[PDB]
């Protein structure tokens, strides 16, 4: 510190001699020793740890620096003035968009609308802390992602889910960000940032068919993100920029969320046990798009679970039969149909885990939960047709086949509909055996299918579920008969004996049967034409090897700069198909063949969000298999060059931190499938039976071994960068697993990993100043 | 930790040398690094002479990690470097640590008597 | 039963900081073991070397430096002993042949490539030669009575009685690929999806049938999803290969319909036909983290064709490797009787390694344990011999051991 | 070269590029003779019977085309009438010894598939139109070269089968069958029927 002060005084005196003179190379040499001392990382670290013990000499340092800067800036040089500016910046030293927030928001919109907001707030705060993001640009990227995903949404229920996601889930996210962190000024700044983007907002307004920025600003006013004066001048600006009969979906959703709450509170009590009122309200629900609007609002606002509990309890109430005549039981069976079909539609759209009760004290699990558990096809669920669930009795099933062969029921006055729906599988099994032996004619098959599908539509769904399981098990030539059964069960309407609301139940049932049969009718080219409703389904090309799909989608995502919704779905199917290791390895290969700084940083900011499909398993593969294979192989580390290598080290440390601090249904199923012994994989010469701690301990042993060895190459630069962004990215812990020999070795190989880690007590300077020695 | 043969060789040195371990560079993973000294009526020019004694001492004779940065900028130091390097070249294979210390001392003495 | 020798690497073990990989092992008709191991010293190509060990002189281990950029999934000798197929993750099937007819110099000129897709099953095509051993005619004093050819047809006969040579591989996607080697140096490749519903194939296996049909079984590891089956028919339409697939009856697995505690054993870990050319029986191995179940199934007709279970073990340790026999016994009822009376047991055993040291030689038909060998660390790869009197095995260390079974 | 020598040898051979450039008849690939039946073959047109390459003096770095098999010259000579002895003098055939020369066999097959292509173009605009003349000359030439076992029948037929198919070459298959009939009718009694 004193020699730096003497050097500053030498530059001041030599520059004064230069001013009096006007070869004065003394200034050139003085500045050369300034930049040669201060250019080293050792010396600037030594001055920074020298700062603490000698306070107020730094003031004299900077005042001499200011006078030096004046006397040099008056007499500029073609080379020395730039040098003096550089040394001044050194002594003081002692954007673009943010694609990751974009793709995280678009991922949560596409995959789990029904996820809790706290997980999303935790993930977004994480991303804001990893790469240090200003708050206006952060909220701007949230709004831009939401609007872009709304515009790119396919028409149908996905447009409803995206309108509910922007207008109902994102304000709650910003509210919890306001809690968990001067937010109104920043969100107002971000709204002005957004209101500059007139083409985005006009594309959105053409899809919304209204001013959806007006509804946004009134909604953020209601939540309290924005002050009212801000809201009014923003709406004035938007109207001025805008100047150059059916309700739109946003008004329907924003008014339909209070109807979700009030429909909960009024149908707690079965309309004071008036089932005709229930029939009227539920018939209004099955009128076009009203169910979807309620479900999108309830999903975006966290109340889908209570909605499912309410319809399940209604179903349990209408399972059995009260003592009745005909026009009370013909109401009760319709209540069973409406509750069942809406529950199947919920379970097929928003996943099955909102239907589960998650704790049932006592054995009294409802009928629909067990039926969905053991009998309904989902995406990753294939069913055993001769599971014991599909073989309840032999007693009831003969009563049921006699019931279906009697006439049009007429005995609906007491049916115990759960028993009937559980027995249809065995019933149509015996019907199929009878038709395969030929004892039954095709015309009687038509009569039985009409008796099934006519009075109550849920029977067709239960039968088609068992038929789909049974056709999936069969061979190719043996299928031909059973597909005809689906053609009659899923055919157009049987008429003239319908109870009530028949066409709407037919419409919902045709959707459910589409999503049940689609896979089996993909295996053999069979068109049923039930009635787009499956917008992201069957996305892969039929014959092309799957790495070409992966590299093409990643090339297009890099050249755009953000991840689409369709690209998110194909990336999910490839992660499920080729497995985690293949996926993560091929994406990292496609990283490492980039040569530009800009494209490498963008690729990493996208790949973090792509790996957020299953972050935990991807981190285990990444820090356990990919990085030790790149660091240990002697031929591989030429790929660890400067431009891709810094980016890869950033991605590894972001993945490590986000996995430590701590998501799709395929990934949940597959990690429940997975068996591995991480104690055996990483023998290692907190818990330490948690595999991530084991991978991190193994990786830090590898890093210490690389830093300690001879033959410094690009891999040593890699582990330097990894430790430096471990230091910079942290708040304070991933570095709890670092071996203490790394503390010594890292400043043997050079710096910041000392000067940050020490926490700067008076004794802490002594250990700091000791470390900065050797090299 | 440190092999017994190195401990005995250290215990049986001439009091001119004050050998010690090296905690500065990356050690305790490969060879044993030593900065010893030169203390005698002779000259104490460049006391460290960092020596890396590998494991399995009765083989792979230890190598002196060269540091020409300090031995330059001075004629005496350049001369001692030249003569000690030539004397290491003339040293027989499988030399010991005491051999390097003695040839270092005698090379310094030769540089004294020459100039 | 007994341990002949244990061959270990010297100082080249202690793989550090990089985790293990699964190993391959292949015992040829001539006694040459081809196998890969996790050496992991100063290079990862030490996990991409294919060691050829002549079993009479094991000290002399040749080490082919295969140019496989990912880890070698499958090794497979010829129907003779003269070529070796090796396929890794990311495509790249290579066909190593001898150089100058030395068993120490291998070089591959021919190979296939389905880039990016990991090969998960690999097999040479069947050349139509199959013989059966009648143990009850052991004294019959003529070799025509003891060993008799069983009229098998080769997949893809070309202009004569002569089969084409070639391989068929099944990737981790739905893709299957067939490569046909001409008598000239030319090679024809064709890939085609197995079925239209493209899905994960995490485990796969290949058998052949009479009639020249390949039967390939796929599973996606979940053990609550069906083990699907496909019939593949190869042809040379015009001048190029042509693959015709057709779905067969799938099976589900018991221990999922157990209903007491069905959730355990959630991973199918080994799928194996009982022998290639014995396409009607299937051995499956479900496993949890600690325990496992093997099962045998059969296609037998009555739905005409339908997979019914033969037998299953009670509960085991976690099965780490499985070796099926190669001696083609005649398997009918009289020969079962005479091989039980005169205690001939070479063709009736599978070997099951476990995650403790033990190895169980267990019956083919009703999987009851015939013998037990305690290692006194587990076998990560096993292979029985062609006369099935000795089994070779690579451990969870560098150790390669040959056991003799009486 | 080996990765340790590298440039040190490769550049060295590149400095022998001008000497090879001196010793090359320029345009040698595109110079064609006039086929006379007289014999007394000029040794400029001799090819190597193993590989159809020009025989080159030395080990110099010659130009890249001189290492290719000269199929254009051999096809031009086989398309001429009465080029029977000249093809033997080119490929060193001797007729005291039968050899099954393979590159001759492949060139004859490719000549047949070229005739089949040019017959499938039209063949009907001009009745003579050089097509049936080509098929007659193919009959005579291929009879001689298969009859003395300089090429062989069944390898020729099955390679011909591999070239056709997919190609979809069907308009003058009767001519190809006629040429095959000339071989079979010429030599059915000498060979086994499995040929």
């Amino acid at each position: 510190l004193s020699a730096l002060h003497w050097l500053l005084r030498c530059t001041a005196a030599s520059a004064e001699r230069l001013r009096e003179g006007l070869g004065e190379k003394q200034l050139a040499m003085c500045l050369q020793r300034l930049e040669k001392t201060l250019s080293s990382t050792k010396n600037r670290a030594l001055l920074h740890i020298a700062k603490l013990e000698e306070a107020s000499s730094w003031t004299a340092i900077e005042h001499s620096l200011l006078k030096l800067g004046e006397i040099l800036a008056n007499l500029s040089n073609p080379q020395l003035r730039s040098q003096a500016e550089q040394c001044g910046t050194l002594i003081r030293s002692i954007k673009t968009g943010f694609p990751t927030v974009h793709a995280v928001i678009l991922l949560e919109g596409t995959m789990n609308l029904t996820g809790e907001t706290q997980s999303l707030v935790e993930q977004l705060t994480m991303v804001k802390r990893m790469q240090h993001i200003p708050t206006p640009l952060f909220v701007l990227e949230i709004w831009k992602a939401c609007f872009v995903g709304l515009i790119e949404s396919p028409e149908g229920t996905e447009e409803l889910k995206w309108t509910a996601f922007t207008f109902l889930k994102i304000p709650q996210v910003l509210v919890k960000l306001k809690k968990y962190s001067d937010f109104t000024e920043d969100v107002n700044c971000a709204f002005e940032f957004l209101l500059k983007l007139t083409p985005l907002l006009d594309k959105a307004d053409q899809r919304c068919n209204c001013d959806c920025t007006n509804f946004l600003l009134q909604e953020c006013g209601k939540q309290g993100l924005l002050s009212e004066a801000s809201v009014n001048n923003l709406m004035a600006k938007r109207k001025a920029d805008r100047e150059h009969n059916i309700q739109p979906n946003i008004q329907l959703i924003l008014r339909a969320e209070p109807t979700v709450t009030n429909i909960l509170k009024t149908m707690d009590a079965d309309h004071s046990k008036s089932p005709e009122g229930l029939l009227g309200v539920l018939g209004h629900m099955l009128s076009g798009k009203s169910l979807d609007l309620l479900l999108a609002a309830a999903a975006a606002t966290g109340k889908l679970k209570s909605f499912a509990r309410k319809f399940i309890n209604l179903n349990e109430f209408t399972t059995y039969g009260s003592e009745e005549s005909t026009k009370p039981a013909s109401v009760r069976a319709l209540l069973f149909d409406i509750s069942f079909l809406m529950l199947c539609h919920v379970a097929q759209t928003y996943g099955s885990e909102v239907i589960l009760s998650e704790s049932r004290t006592g054995a009294e699990v409802p009928f629909f939960e067990t039926w969905m558990q053991t009998c309904m096809p989902e995406e990753g669920k294939i069913l055993n047709p001769d599971h014991p669930c599909f073989r309840p009795d032999s007693t009831k099933v003969e009563s049921l086949v006699a019931l279906l062969n009697n006439s049009s029921e007429m005995k609906l006055v007491q049916m115990k509909w759960h028993e009937a729906c559980l027995s249809i599988s065995a019933a149509i099994l015996e019907i199929l055996n009878a038709w395969e032996n030929g004892v039954l004619a095709f015309e009687s098959i038509q009569k039985i299918t009409d008796n099934i599908k006519g009075k109550v539509c849920s029977l067709a769904v239960c039968a088609v579920a068992w038929l789909v399981a049974h056709v999936r098990m069969l061979g190719l030539d043996e299928r031909e008969k059973s597909l005809q059964m689906i053609r009659q069960l899923a055919g157009p309407l049987f008429s003239e004996n319908t109870l009530q609301f028949y066409n709407e139940r037919v419409v919902i049932m045709n959707s459910i049967l589409e999503r049940m049969c689609a896979d089996v009718l993909q295996q053999t080219a069979t068109q049923i034409k039930f009635p787009d409703t499956m917008p992201y389904w069957n996305l892969l090309p039929p014959k092309r090897p799957i790495k070409e799909v992966l590299t093409d989608i990643f090339a297009k995502v890099l050249e755009k700069g953000w991840v689409d919704s369709r690209s998110i779905h194909i990336f999910d199917t490839l992660l499920h198909m080729g497995g985690v290791y293949w996926f993560c390895n091929n994406l990292i290969k496609e990283l490492l063949k980039e040569t530009r700084k800009e494209h490498t940083l963008r690729a990493v900011e996208l790949l973090y969000s792509i790996f957020c499909l299953d972050m935990q398993q991807v981190t285990l593969v990444l820090l356990g298999h990919i990085l030790p294979g790149l660091l240990t192989d002697s031929s591989k580390w030429h790929s660890l060059m400067d431009p891709p290598g810094t980016a890869l080290a950033k991605l590894a440390v972001w993945c490590a931190l986000s996995s430590y601090s701590s998501a799709s249904t395929r990934q949940k199923k597959r990690h429940r499938e997975d068996i591995e012994d991480y104690i055996s994989l990483f023998p290692l010469d907190v818990n330490m039976r948690d595999p991530l701690n084991r991978v991190l301990a193994n990786l830090f042993l590898l890093i210490s071994s690389i830093l300690g060895s001879r033959t410094a190459g690009p891999h040593t630069q890699f582990v330097q960068w990894f430790m430096e962004e471990c230091v910079d990215c942290l708040e304070q812990s991933v570095l709890q697993f670092m071996p203490f020999t790394t503390v010594s070795e890292l400043v043997k190989v050079s710096k910041v990993v000392l000067a940050i880690t020490d926490l700067s007590l008076p004794l802490g300077r002594q250990v700091a100043a000791k470390a900065i020695a050797a090299l | 930790s440190i092999p017994s043969v190195l401990q005995g060789e250290v215990a049986r040195l001439d009091p001119k040398f004050l050998v010690n371990l090296d905690p500065s560079h990356c050690s305790n993973n490969g060879t044993v690094h030593l900065i010893c000294k030169l203390d005698d009526k002779d000259l104490p020019s460049v006391p460290p002479l960092e020596l890396s004694v590998p494991a399995d001492y009765p083989a792979q004779s230890p190598l002196w990690i060269d540091r020409q940065w300090q031995y330059d900028a001075n004629p005496f130091l350049q001369s001692v470097h030249r003569c000690m390097t030539s004397r290491l070249l003339q040293l027989p294979d499988k030399h010991s640590v005491t051999a390097l210390l003695n040839t270092w001392a005698q090379s310094v003495h030769q540089a004294c008597l020459s100039a | 039963m007994d341990l002949a020798y244990v061959c270990e690497w010297e100082k080249w073990s202690k793989s550090t900081h990089c985790p293990s990989v699964p190993l391959a092992c292949a015992w040829s008709c001539r006694n040459l073991i081809a196998f890969t191991m996790d050496l992991r010293s100063d290079d990862q190509d030490l996990t991409r070397m294919i060691h050829i060990l002549d079993t009479e002189h094991p000290w002399d281990l040749h080490s082919i430096p295969s140019e496989h950029h990912e880890a070698i999934t499958c090794l497979e000798w010829d129907q003779s002993g003269s070529r070796l197929l090796s396929a890794d993750a990311d495509g790249q099937i290579k066909c190593w042949s001898m150089a100058d007819h030395l068993a120490n110099s291998w070089e591959s000129s021919v190979g296939s490539l389905v880039e990016g897709d990991p090969i998960v099953a690999l097999s040479w095509l069947h050349n139509g030669v199959k013989l059966a051993l009648h143990v009850e005619k052991s004294g019959a004093s003529s070799f025509g009575e003891k060993f008799s050819r069983v009229k098998f047809s080769p997949s893809l006969t070309l202009f004569g009685g002569k089969p084409m040579e070639g391989w068929i591989a099944v990737t981790v996607s739905g893709l299957v690929t067939v490569s046909l080697l001409k008598p000239s140096g030319q090679v024809l490749t064709s890939t085609e999806s197995l079925c239209r519903l493209r899905g994960r194939v995490a485990l796969a296996d290949i058998a052949f049938t009479g009639g020249g049909n390949i039967v390939v079984a796929t599973a996606d590891g979940s053990s609550a999803s069906p083990v699907q089956f496909y019939k593949v028919c190869v042809s040379v339409v015009s001048e190029k290969c042509r693959i015709d697939t057709e779905i067969l009856p799938s099976l589900f697995m018991r221990c999922t319909t157990d209903l007491n505690r069905k959730d355990k054993f959630p991973a199918i870990t080994h799928l194996k036909f009982l022998a290639r050319d014995m396409s009607e029986q299937v051995l499956l191995c479900a496993s949890s983290q600690t325990s496992s179940i093997v099962e045998c199934w059969s296609l037998r007709k009555e739905t005409i064709l339908k997979w019914r279970i033969l037998s299953a073990t009670n509960d085991l340790d976690r099965v780490s490797a499985v070796a099926l026999p190669k001696l083609p016994i005649s398997l009918t009822n009289t020969d079962l009787k005479v091989a039980s009376d005169t205690q001939f047991y070479p063709g009736l055993g599978l070997a099951l390694a476990f995650h403790d040291g033990s190895v169980h030689i267990v019956h083919r038909l009703s999987l009851q344990t015939m013998a037990v060998f305690y290692s006194s660390v587990h076998l990560k790869a096993m292979q029985l011999s062609w006369t099935s009197l000795a089994l070779v095995g690579i451990d969870s260390h560098g150790k390669l051991s040959v056991l003799r079974l009486s | 070269p080996h990765w340790l020598l590298g440039n040190l040898v490769s550049d060295f051979v590149d400095t022998f590029r001008p000497t090879a450039r001196i010793n090359s008849i320029c345009g040698r690939c595109s110079l064609l003779p006039v086929v006379n039946n007289s014999g007394a073959i000029c040794n400029s047109w001799k090819l190597d019977p193993a590989t159809l390459r020009f025989p080159l003096k030395g080990l110099l770095p010659y130009d890249k085309d001189l290492f290719e098999p000269q199929t254009a010259l051999l096809r031009y000579v086989l398309e001429q009438p009465y080029s029977r002895d000249m093809v033997c003098n080119m490929l060193g055939l001797n007729k005291q010894h039968k050899q099954r020369c393979p590159v001759l066999e492949d060139q004859l097959v490719d000549l047949v598939v070229y005739a089949m292509e040019r017959s499938e173009t039209e063949e009907k605009f001009d009745d003579g139109g050089t097509s049936q003349l080509l098929w007659q000359h193919l009959s005579s030439q291929l009879i001689f070269f298969v009859l003395f076992q300089f090429a062989s029948f069944p390898h020729m037929v099955l390679s011909l089968h591999q070239k056709l198919a997919g190609r979809g070459l069907i308009k003058g298959r009767d001519h190809l069958m006629w040429v095959l009939l000339q071989f079979i009718s010429g030599s059915i009694q000498k060979n086994a029927l499995a040929d």
